[PDB]
């Protein structure tokens, strides 16, 4: 959907207004966007870094800041210190899929 | 029937010679085999299977020939058999001389005729020529020695067979290969003011010989020179005397 | 999804507009589809009567041989190309007032076949029969759709289409249940037909020499139920049928079984007929059928 | 003459992106359509040669997205379209993407009822998996050999395959190998039970060739540098040296070392019938239980296992009585007096 979408919250559950089926869905796309989308000062892809760390020395782990993703959507930051039982879970899909972008049949390594 | 001492050959057996009919009444619609009969759903491709139940006819083209001797044409039962199958033949028979082998062409089969040609010329090639008569061909999971190989050319075939026996010691020592063992060991790079003009002449001979074999071993049938074009070759300098 | 199902669809619903038909000098040509279904709207039946030789005429024929020989895999097509057609012109009829089955007659085939032509190469095709009305059973209900009481999370499923035999629903009315092994059918929201078994015979004239009669069942479904006496010769056009025989289980020749565990299921069968229309063959309404 | 200009070095340009996100109003199945039009837009450039890369970079000038294309025409803090006016890196729309498209024209893509039922007589209905299994027609898995019509219209002419176990052996593969031999054999045999080293073949080939040493001498005598015969008519020989091992040097290296049927057939038909598949099967060796004259006699169109039975054959003996089957060859027998 739109970043303001986000902001204009109505439920009666936090984490269900997270788990909002169509709601959910804006989530992963908006994480889509904040990780293929936000690049460091002088050009280099900070989400690009960290996937050539990842392709190299193949862990199992992604070392994703919180202050970059705040000043990226402050909303989802939010999302994350009021409910992240929910919105890492899907952080973690989307990461899978950005790597498979970028490096696909990552399944034998992870 | 070739006689020496006359120096003269003849033809003799025509049994399963074929009078040329009418064709017809560019070249890639030349022979994509869509002649005579049966001329002029998506989704579905058979590229890498074969049909459990098959309900399908095969060609029904002439297969008349010897064990070996036999033309790609005829060999994949490509439609409308050209005059230049027997040419094919006439240069099959050229190689079969230089390098000493008879039995040249053990084919017992159409398969071993075209798996003999795929390790001569290579897998590609004969892929285009099955592609250029409007034929599917597919091979994998077979080891080649040359995978692709001997896209040199046909003196580097000839070579390592002459180079085996040469290592062997087959050959006697009047054998007459041997200039050729040296021809293509000086071009491959791998009194005797008589002999300086003796090997000149056997380098220009030997060089006219191979590249009239290649003029005649190509897939293509329009491509392929007719017999008048064989002997407008510069090899042929002894009809000049006329 | 079928891509020739869809093109088939579209097809028959494209004709049920685009068709016309003249009237010859006297009111030039109108769309003979259109104005049966202006009929329906007037009358507010639940019927439509199709003439084979229109559709014959249409496109060579090769739709029409397409209906006719593969008529029982294209009929869900057909009701939906129709239910379309009705939202197009006139889709006040579409409802009851909860929904009202549009039944589709084909008359007029080209050919009548006899009891004693029945084929299984016929299976499932469209043809006509010819016999004598023997037994006529009573008007009783079948499940067009069936709907059921949940086990777990007792609740009710509504209007779940019922099949030729008894349905279980996959879906929940509650999505997080995914039970289904214990259904309870409410007649409520579970939709009926019209359904009667007439048993009929061959007539006299068709009886080859020696043989004794040869007789066949026909389920007469819709608005055609009791529209035939006993002793009566009528006209039977339908969609030819099969129905599962546990009678013959001693028969010579080896007897068709299927196997999942063990799953077994002896595929034994009778052939029967599903009709969708019947014809036979004061002074007022009397005078009025003569020339 | 733009696309001159945008022929030039695009083909060299490596920087292909495309943005997804935007913001409006879209509903279900019109964001199928618009992952139906994505796809065909990253299709576009996908064949340019152009190579594409997945994440946003100042390097990278192709970005494209629907809405704010210097739109917003306010200023943003998180936006890459905020940075797009500093980069300086090209935007257009969808929209806009179809618009420049023009200029480039690439197609859509790169019915007949009666001729779709009569072709699903083939291959049954297609209401099918679009996988790679439909358990009509044997895939291969294993190294195997296929030709096949390119319309399918007829069989295929060679359909081969053979499993890995087999191949175990590299002198008995199915598909001869080159493997040479030696004195003049053919290339694709060798020498089976036989040994070039062999002292008695040497001796047995050394004594051949000394036989024929005067008929080879002969030959090159006749044939040396005229290309003719007569014209040879009227300097004995020429030999050119090598460093090749001979019959004669090897034979003296062993020396030192020790000195201390008919040819046509009926004509088959080619689809076999499911009923010979299954038989084909059961199929057991015949020796559980119960001269080279053997041909097919297409003058009787007759299989025989011995010629002179058939010729005193009741059938090929009235074939022979009747001379009308011989008349066109008589009418040029009679031709030539
Ligand atoms: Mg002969
Ligand atoms: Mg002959
Ligand atoms: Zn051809
Ligand atoms: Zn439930
Ligand atoms: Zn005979």
């Amino acid at each position: 959907l739109t970043l303001e979408s986000l902001s204009n919250v109505k439920a009666n559950s936090y984490s269900e207004w997270i788990t909002q089926p169509n709601v959910s869905r804006t989530i992963a796309r908006e994480l889509k966007s904040f990780l293929l989308e936000y690049t460091d000062e002088t050009g280099r892809s900070v989400y690009g870094a960290r996937i050539r760390t990842l392709g190299e020395m193949n862990s199992e782990s992604l070392e994703v800041n919180y202050r970059h993703l705040a000043e990226s959507k402050a909303i989802l930051a939010l999302f994350l210190a009021k409910c992240p039982e929910e919105m890492l879970k899907i952080f973690d899909l989307v990461a899978m899929e950005a790597t498979e972008l970028h490096y696909p049949d990552y399944a034998r390594i992870h | 029937l070739f006689n020496l001492e006359l120096g003269r050959g003849v033809l003799v057996d025509f049994g399963l010679a074929e009078a040329q009919m009418d064709y017809k009444s560019n070249h890639e619609q030349f022979c994509p085999c869509i002649m005579r009969n049966q001329y002029s759903v998506n989704g579905v491709d058979l590229t890498k299977g074969y049909p459990k139940n098959e309900t399908r006819r095969i060609k029904r083209a002439n297969r008349a020939g010897t064990r070996g001797f036999r033309a790609p044409e005829v060999l994949m039962k490509c439609g409308a058999q050209s005059t230049k199958i027997d040419i094919w033949s006439v240069g099959v028979i050229l190689l079969s001389l230089l390098g000493r082998r008879f039995p040249m062409f053990q084919s017992l089969d159409d398969a071993d005729s075209l798996l003999e040609l795929c390790t001569i010329f290579g897998w590609k090639e004969l892929r285009k020529c099955a592609a250029l008569h409007g034929l599917g061909f597919e091979a994998s999971g077979l080891i080649w020695d040359k995978p692709n190989g001997y896209s040199n050319g046909l003196k580097e075939f000839v070579y390592d067979l002459l180079n085996k026996e040469c290592t062997i010691g087959t050959f006697p020592e009047y054998s007459v290969a041997f200039e050729t063992f040296g021809f293509l060991q000086q071009e491959l790079h791998d009194d005797a003011y008589e002999l300086k003009k003796y090997q000149e002449e056997i380098w220009s001979d030997h060089y006219w010989c191979f590249q009239v074999l290649e003029q005649c071993f190509e897939m293509d049938p329009q491509k392929r020179s007719s017999a008048e074009d064989l002997l407008k070759t510069p090899f042929f300098n002894e009809l000049n005397e006329n | 999804d079928d891509v020739t199902g869809e093109k088939v669809r579209e097809a028959f619903e494209q004709f049920l507009e685009d068709f016309s038909v003249q009237s010859t000098d006297t009111g030039e040509v109108e769309k003979v589809y259109r104005a049966q279904i202006e009929f329906m709207k007037i009358y507010d039946l639940n019927t439509i009567y199709i003439d084979y030789q229109h559709l014959s005429m249409r496109e060579n024929g090769a739709l029409a041989m397409a209906i006719s020989e593969q008529y029982y895999r294209f009929l869900p097509f057909l009701q939906k190309g129709l239910r379309r057609v009705v939202r197009k012109y006139a889709p006040e009829l579409l409802n009851t007032s909860t929904e009202r089955v549009f039944q589709i007659s084909f008359f007029n085939l080209p050919t009548v076949h006899r009891i004693r032509d029945i084929r299984s190469e016929k299976i499932g095709s469209l043809l006509s029969i010819s016999g004598t009305v023997t037994r006529t059973s009573e008007v009783r209900p079948e499940l067009y759709k069936a709907s059921f009481t949940c086990d777990m999370c007792r609740a009710i499923v509504d209007n779940v289409e019922q099949s030729f035999k008894y349905t279980e629903p996959t879906f929940c009315p509650n999505p997080s249940c995914e039970n289904r092994a214990f259904w309870t059918l409410n007649v409520t929201r579970s939709r009926f037909l019209d359904w009667q078994k007439v048993r009929i015979q061959e007539n006299a004239n068709e009886i080859p020499t020696g043989s004794m009669p040869r007789t066949l069942d026909v389920i007469l479904r819709g608005d055609s139920v009791e529209r035939a006496k006993p002793g009566d010769r009528c006209k039977f056009t339908g969609v030819e049928i099969v129905v599962p025989d546990v009678t013959q289980l001693g028969l010579p020749g080896v007897k068709p079984s299927s196997t999942l565990s063990l799953g077994v299921r002896d595929l034994t069968y009778k052939i029967s007929f599903l009709a969708c229309h019947v014809i036979s063959i004061d002074q007022e309404v009397f005078l009025n059928s003569l020339s | 003459e733009w696309q001159t200009n945008w022929k030039k070095i695009m083909k060299r340009d490596s920087r292909i992106y495309f943005d997804i996100t935007d913001d409006v109003e879209m509903n279900t199945y019109n964001k199928s359509k618009m992952d139906k039009r994505r796809d065909l837009l990253k299709r576009g450039f996908l064949t340019l040669g152009a190579q594409i890369t997945q994440f946003f970079d100042t390097t990278v000038t192709i970005v494209i997205t629907r809405r704010s294309v210097e739109n917003i025409y306010l200023l943003k803090d998180t936006d890459i379209l905020s940075r797009a006016k500093k980069n300086y890196m090209k935007v257009w729309s969808y929209e806009k993407a179809a618009r420049f498209l023009k200029n480039l024209d690439v197609d859509l893509d790169h019915p007949t009822l009666s001729n779709l039922l009569h072709n699903e007589k083939l291959y049954g209905p297609t209401d099918r998996d679009p996988r790679t299994k439909r358990d009509d027609i044997h895939y291969f898995k294993y190294p195997h050999v296929y030709l096949y019509d390119l319309w399918q219209t007829w069989a295929p002419i060679i359909t081969l395959e053979w499993k890995p176990q087999e191949l175990t052996n590299l002198d008995e593969l199915p598909y001869p190998i080159l493997k040479i031999g030696s004195f003049g054999r053919c290339p694709f045999i060798g020498d089976r039970n036989y040994d070039e080293s062999s002292y008695k073949r040497v001796v047995k080939r050394y004594s051949r060739d000394k036989a024929n040493k005067k008929y080879a001498l002969q030959l090159r005598a006749l044939f040396q540098y005229h290309a003719d015969t007569l014209l040879n008519t009227s300097k004995n020989l020429i030999f050119i040296p090598h460093t090749c091992n001979d019959s004669t040097k090897s034979f003296k290296k062993w020396m030192q070392e020790k000195a201390k049927g008919n040819g046509l057939g009926p004509t088959r038909a080619s689809v076999m019938s499911k009923n010979m598949k299954s038989l084909s099967r059961l199929m057991v060796d015949r020796k559980l239980g119960v001269v080279k004259n053997s041909g097919y006699c297409e003058n009787c169109r007759v299989k025989y296992e011995s010629l002179e039975q058939h010729i005193v054959s009741e059938k090929h003996l009235s074939f022979a009585e009747n001379d009308l089957n011989f008349e066109a060859i008589d009418s040029l027998i009679e031709n030539l007096r």
